[PDB]
């Protein structure tokens, strides 16, 4: 019960789930990609990103840090602080 | 607007020291250091002992008092034989049979 | 071995635990057949029930007036 | 008699004449010593008390008592050997033989024949117990505790000495004995509802009633952990134990005149338990407590049968343990934390597992959890309280609620929950204090196994 | 309305916030996949159809509207996930979450087990002990006078040194001890 | 701790109610201390009454469990409201509505009880017939006392 | 389970209730009717310690079960015979007794007849 | 310790009865974009699920054997 | 339309449901900004000597003791009798105690007058 989780493994976890939307282009986003500035997203757009975060991870994302949340990496890193991974 | 670089700065700092913490947090292999220090007898210690201590302690000090042990006395049916006087008890009435 | 986690995929089974849960399914069947077959009687009634109204005035005892 | 009393004035320069480092040692070890000599006042006979002499005696009521009080003043020594440990050394000996003179006083009062000699030392045992309340109390209100204590014991008290002296004057004698032989009916008569009322009111304020219970939520907080015992574990009882032998002259007139007090008992034990479901301090919770159960055991005397006679002996030497281990644990706690409120700290059992366990017994033997010898009290005087009413019943039954509603309250904030960040000098339990812990706790379970010796004189 | 960062909610704020929940209520009375997605593209064009409002008084009117919408339409036991507050298993594990100051209370005889653990935790104290002044000399000549206005705090500005105020949210114990 | 800062009588004057205002740590206009009706409440501020499952669950407080911060007044019944105890939340549905549909519904459940008590449900059968006088002597009936002889026909 | 509508939307005056019964005498239009005879002796069937509800008029198949059950031990399950009797007796006691109540409905029946004859004849 | 993921390509929704509320969302004039982060749901082994009636008789063929072959022993052990 | 929702004093009313809420007038926003204010003053003074490696010990709140002393030791000097509290002293003083001794009295009346006249059952009582 209860799998470890390793950086690499969440970072592939959320880009797996970033190319499965159809307002994103997978040829296109990075790690640092910014969703409004760099892909041209909405700020509805980005609350349905967190909520398939939270439905993906598990575990629910605060609202207050869930409108602070704007790249992958920054997704990764509130993970990683959450999770304590790399022990 | 996300964080202000301010807090991303912060946010760094605090999340490499954080995992600093957490790599320390690990035992190295000698960790802890320990110091240095028959089939069926669960049917004997837990079972026969208990069953010899109580069947002593029923016969010799339980049953030496009177109405300690009351056993309803048994059932009685029309056509067996008594072993305490030798009594056979009679047979019952003839059955004017339903079926 | 363990079983390992698979992702967004059916997971493994061992052939022991589908092959208990057919024996102990088809065990339950079997027993339920079985206990129809020979009891049929506590789900169905026991003893035929005879409604009053075809019992003679005789039997009953019933004065004719 | 004079077996105890000796060596009890003897332990004066035992602890007089010994070394700097060495007084608690050998007091601890010689008061443990008496506390093992003590066993020998248990020659009970179905029919005779005990007579040493004209002047001292023991039946099976003061018998408990006096094991009680002989074995509580070992634990009052280890107990009050760490809040006095920078004290001087002159002042630790005048604690010491303040706690010396305070079990003198009671252990010849307990046994006492004569009623104004009973009041004498009854009396007496007012100085040490004042004294170290208002002397080695912590903060300001320890002196305005004193005072209240003091002034309203001897308001009391003053018309029980009159109307023992009325009592010499007409019957001849004040030995009890003489007393139990020479009675008289009481008459209907002013003259005599206020021989009951004098009789009375000095045990009802030193029981106490409700009403009358001010000065204990004070004196019962100000005093330090040692005065805590001897408030909470044995003066009450020996109002208690007064109460008791005086009774008896005052038939028939207090099977209507015990009318008003059941009632001021039996609501009250209501209140005052609920005050424990909404109170910010331990130590005043604890207080409460015993305000309820003293009054359950008021009950009990006032109706006056045997079974609830009984239940009240029970019920008094339970009580008296359970009181002063729940003190124990929370001057633990206040040594630890340095605070006295409830919720400040909290989440103990992540820390202190142990002392979490004695907790969780202690509290367990404080809501009367059967086989106990507390269940088997407030049962006793359950049973006789519905021989005297039926809708007594009621009035127990909700506070056969209540007691744990607070009792369990009292292990929640305590010991259970997240713990609070900022308090970080949570040190391991020492070992005085699980010793404590455990000699407060296992003669009762003990004493669940063999309760018969507590069951009063007509068992 | 309560928040450490800002004072107040903006009005973009509280709409984000009721699509969110409103979304998982949604999700919660339409448990199967399709239909809520059904139902969550249907919200979506909802909430799209009046995305280019102008006038603030009938954006906080039609807020005000969609709150009594959300109201009338809730589940009364909506889905919590088990680790969020009212959820099956919150907060479920802080009876193992010991402090770490209670191994300063460790008996030496127990200290031996772990040696290179304790080294570890020696080094950190003197790293906090050697920090501590500089975090709490930069934080006297940060904030302006009167107190701070916010709660936010300033992190590392100079080199070698550590951010105020840190010890207590890297020593942290982790979800499962 | 020095005496000014426990808490004192009931604030008349402005100055007075600042100076409260000041010592519980908040603003002039957001203090309001409990009416002066002599039950010693005295200068204690008059919170708005909520429990402390309303506060955020998301905010880091100072102390996590209570959901409060070092410093904040906190009630004078806080003892009363903690998430232990007896809370204040909102119900998705109105308090006199859930009062009437109980109690509809426990009057309702016992009117029909009533109803069914008082009219029974039975079968069409005769009452069972026992042997040697109803079982006197197995029913505790003393020997020496002859009963009256009943006896059951066939039918 | 029409008698009950029959009692309460109806009327009660013909059915009969079944708190006291019967209230007619047994030898009202019954000549030379029998009584139900025991098989069991009381002293047999007391030392049998039989339940005071199973002491009733059809005890005989109830210790033959209980002979049975008693001798068959460990075989649990091959007493069916002796059980069969015995709630086949109980059957039919339940027959008597449901006898007894139409017995009892249809005298009431014509007492109803018989008053509202005479009340109109008269 | 190294986690290994399917290709992300092959999540399609077609045959799913998320093409048919894509279809119905295009019918009304809607589209929805996270139809292929669940066509994981609706294809593999957790598509063909049984109903109520299948998992209420898991099994009985082989206890309709059973039985068929103890009340055939039964019948001929008796004679 | 849709019921409206009431506040009650076991129920009280929503945040997103209150208008004052919604209300952005300047003032409002001074006095968030001035409760933000406090609020944070008290955190970095709490967080200050709360983070501190040389204290050991309890970081006590002026606000407890604030509450402590209005509870216990604040009640008597800020008593004034008045026909309220004179009122409800009595109504919740002396009224439980009058009817719980008129009940039991009366009970204990009826039983005694039944116990003597030889008509209440005491057959096997012989434990009192
Ligand atoms: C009259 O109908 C006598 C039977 C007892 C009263 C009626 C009981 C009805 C409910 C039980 C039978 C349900 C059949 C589907």
């Amino acid at each position: 019960d209860a799998p470890p989780l390793t950086l690499e493994g969440i970072k592939d976890r959320v880009l797996y789930v970033l190319k499965l939307y159809d307002k994103i282009d997978p040829e296109k986003l990075s790690v640092n990609s910014h969703f409004m500035k760099d892909l041209g997203l909405d700020s509805l757009d980005q609350v349905e990103i967190i909520m398939a975060m939270e439905d993906e991870f598990g575990f629910e994302i605060p609202d207050i840090d869930a409108e602070k949340l704007m790249c992958p990496q920054e997704i990764v890193d509130y993970i990683a602080d959450k999770k304590d991974v790399y022990e | 607007s996300g964080y202000t670089p301010d807090e991303k700065l912060r946010l760094q700092q605090l999340r490499e020291l954080r995992r600093r913490w957490l790599k320390d947090q690990e035992l190295s292999p000698r960790e802890p250091v320990l110091p240095p220090r028959r089939h069926s007898i669960f049917a004997f210690t837990h079972v026969l002992i208990p069953v010899w201590i109580i069947h002593y302690y029923l016969k010799y000090h339980v049953t030496t008092k009177p109405y300690t042990i009351v056993e309803k006395k048994p059932r009685i049916f029309p056509g067996d034989t008594i072993l305490e006087t030798g009594e056979v008890i009679p047979p019952m009435k003839e059955f004017p049979d339903q079926h | 071995a363990h079983i390992e986690p698979r992702y967004r995929q059916f997971p493994q089974l061992t052939r022991s635990q589908v092959i208990q849960a057919e024996f102990f399914s088809a065990t339950m069947w079997f027993w339920i057949l079985w206990r129809f077959w020979h009891d049929s009687d506590a789900v169905l009634g026991h003893f035929p029930y005879p409604d009053p109204s075809q019992w003679t005035d005789e039997e009953l005892g019933i004065p004719p007036d | 008699m004079l077996k105890y009393i000796i060596p009890t004035m003897m332990l004066m320069p035992l602890t007089w004449l010994s070394k700097n480092s060495m007084i608690w040692i050998n007091t601890t070890l010689h008061s443990l010593l008496i506390s093992l000599t003590s066993l020998l006042l248990l020659n009970q006979f179905g029919d005779n008390s005990l007579n040493f002499s004209l002047t001292f005696f023991s039946d099976s009521l003061s018998t408990p008592l006096l094991i009680l009080t002989m074995w509580l003043l070992p634990l009052m020594l280890m107990a009050s050997q760490h809040h006095l440990s920078k004290e001087n050394l002159a002042r630790k000996k005048l604690f010491i033989s303040m706690l010396i003179l305070l079990q003198l006083f009671l252990i010849m009062t307990f046994t006492a024949t004569e009623l104004i000699f009973f009041y004498i030392m009854f009396e007496a045992t007012l100085v040490p117990t004042l004294i170290i309340i208002t002397r080695w109390g912590n903060q300001t209100e320890r002196l305005n505790a004193g005072l209240y204590f003091l002034f309203y014991t001897l308001a009391g008290s003053l018309p029980l000495l009159v109307a023992l002296i009325y009592i010499q004057n007409t019957m001849g004698s004040l030995n009890f004995l003489i007393l139990q032989y020479w009675v008289q009916p009481m008459p209907n008569s002013w003259s005599n509802t206020f021989m009951w009322l004098a009789c009375m009111m000095a045990f009802m304020v030193k029981m106490p009633l409700y009403g009358l219970h001010l000065w204990l939520p004070k004196a019962h907080v100000e005093a330090p952990i040692a005065g805590s015992m001897v408030l909470a574990a044995i003066l009450l009882k020996l109002g208690g134990y007064g109460m008791m032998r005086i009774t008896l002259l005052l038939n028939p007139i207090t099977d209507f005149m015990a009318y008003p007090f059941i009632m001021l008992s039996l609501w009250g034990m209501i209140m005052t338990s609920s005050i424990c479901l909404r109170q910010t301090d331990l130590k005043s919770l604890i207080a409460y407590s015993s305000v309820s159960h003293m009054a359950l055991v008021i009950v009990a005397i006032l109706i006056q049968t045997p079974w609830s006679y009984m239940g009240a002996t029970a019920l008094m030497i339970a009580h008296g343990l359970t009181s002063s281990m729940l003190f124990c644990l929370a001057n633990s706690n206040y040594e630890r934390v340095h605070s006295r409120t409830m919720i400040l700290a909290r989440g103990l059992q992540t820390l202190l597992p142990l002392m979490a366990a004695w907790w969780l017994l202690a509290s367990l033997t404080n809501l009367a959890l059967p086989p106990s010898i507390n269940l088997i009290g407030e049962l006793f005087v359950v049973m006789s309280t519905f021989s005297w009413s039926n809708i007594t019943i009621i009035l127990m039954g909700l506070n056969m609620v209540i007691t744990a509603l607070y009792s369990l309250y009292m292990l929640i904030t305590t010991q259970r929950g997240k713990h609070t960040h900022h308090i970080n000098n949570i040190l391991p339990s020492f070992t005085r204090e699980n010793a404590l812990m455990s000699l407060h706790m296992l003669p009762l379970l003990l004493l669940s196994l063999n309760p018969k010796i507590i069951l009063g004189p007509l068992y | 309305a309560f928040l450490p960062s800002a004072a107040y909610l903006t009005h973009q704020q509280k709409v984000l916030q009721l699509y969110k929940r409103a979304l998982r209520h949604l999700e919660s009375r339409c448990v199967h996949r399709d239909k809520y997605r059904y139902f969550a593209c249907l919200l979506r064009a909802r909430f799209d159809e009046h995305k280019n409002e102008k006038d603030m008084v009938k954006a906080t009117q039609l807020l005000r509207e969609a709150e009594k919408e959300f109201w009338h339409g809730q589940h009364p036991q909506p889905y919590i996930f088990p680790e969020s507050p009212g959820g099956t298993s919150y907060e479920r594990y802080e009876c193992y979450k010991v402090p770490e100051w209670c191994l300063d209370d460790w008996h030496p005889s127990e200290k031996a087990m772990y040696p290179d653990y304790f080294a570890k935790r020696e080094q950190w104290k003197k790293l906090r002990r050697e920090s501590w002044e500089r975090e709490v000399k930069q934080l006297q000549e940060e904030t302006p006078v009167g107190g701070p206005r916010t709660e936010a705090l300033p992190p590392a500005r100079k080199q070698g040194d550590l951010p105020p105020l840190w010890w207590h949210i890297v020593t942290r114990p982790r979800e499962r001890p | 701790i020095t005496k000014d800062m426990l808490p004192g009588p009931y604030p008349k004057t402005p100055e007075e109610r600042a100076a409260a205002a000041k010592k519980y740590n908040m603003r002039v206009e957001d203090y309001e201390p409990y009416p002066d009706d002599g039950m010693g409440y005295g200068d204690y501020p008059k919170l708005p009454d909520r429990s402390q499952q309303e506060r955020d669950p998301w905010y880091d407080w100072d102390h996590p469990d209570l959901r409060l911060n070092w410093g904040e007044p906190m009630h004078w019944d806080l003892d009363m409201y903690i998430r232990n105890r007896v809370d204040t939340s909102p119900t998705p549905v109105n308090w006199n509505l859930m009062c009437k549909h109980l109690f509809g519904f426990v009057a309702f459940m016992l009117f029909m009880f009533w109803v069914g008590e008082t009219y029974p449900t039975y079968q069409p059968v005769g009452p069972k017939q026992y042997p040697y006088n109803n079982l006197y002597l197995e029913r505790g009936g003393d020997p020496n006392k002859e009963p009256e002889p009943v006896v059951h026909y066939e039918i | 389970g029409a008698h009950l509508a029959r009692r309460y939307l109806g009327d009660a005056s013909v059915e009969p209730e079944p708190l006291r019964m019967p209230t007619f005498p047994p030898d009202y239009g019954f000549p030379e009717r029998k009584e139900r005879e025991m098989v069991a002796t009381q002293q047999e069937m007391n030392d049998a310690q039989l339940v005071l509800q199973q002491r009733d008029y059809c005890a005989h198949y109830l210790i033959r079960f209980l002979k049975c059950k008693r001798d068959s031990f460990p075989n649990f399950l091959a007493c069916k015979h002796e059980q069969h009797d015995w709630d086949y007796c109980e059957h039919l006691d339940y027959v008597k007794r449901m006898k007894e109540f139409e017995r009892e409905r249809r005298l009431l029946q014509r007492k109803k007849r018989r008053e509202q004859r005479e009340a109109d004849m008269a | 310790s190294k986690m290994e993921l399917p290709d992300y390509k092959q999540w399609k929704i077609e045959g799913t009865p998320l093409e048919t509320v894509q279809e119905k969302l295009a019918a009304r004039g809607l589209r929805d974009p996270w139809g292929r982060n669940e066509a994981w749901r609706y294809m593999g082994g957790f598509a063909n699920n049984v109903s109520f009636v299948g998992a209420l008789l898991k099994g009985f063929k082989w206890g309709f054997a059973a039985f068929v072959v103890a009340v055939g022993a039964e019948y001929y052990l008796e004679s | 339309s849709f019921p409206k929702y009431e506040p009650s004093r076991l129920a009280s009313l929503p945040t997103t449901l209150d208008p004052a809420e919604y209300d952005i007038s300047s003032e409002t926003r001074k006095a968030q900004a001035e409760r933000l204010a406090i609020r944070s003053r008290l955190k970095r003074e709490y967080q200050l000597q709360y983070n501190d490696p040389s204290r050991r010990g309890v970081v006590e709140d002026p606000a407890l003791i604030r509450w402590t002393c209005a509870r216990s030791a604040n009640v008597y000097p800020n008593f004034r009798p008045n026909t309220k509290t004179s009122l409800l002293g009595a109504l919740f003083g002396i009224g439980p105690l009058i009817f719980w001794y008129y009940v039991f009295k009366t009970d204990r009346d009826r039983k005694e007058k039944l116990i003597q006249e030889g008509k209440l059952d005491r057959t096997f009582n012989i434990s009192y």
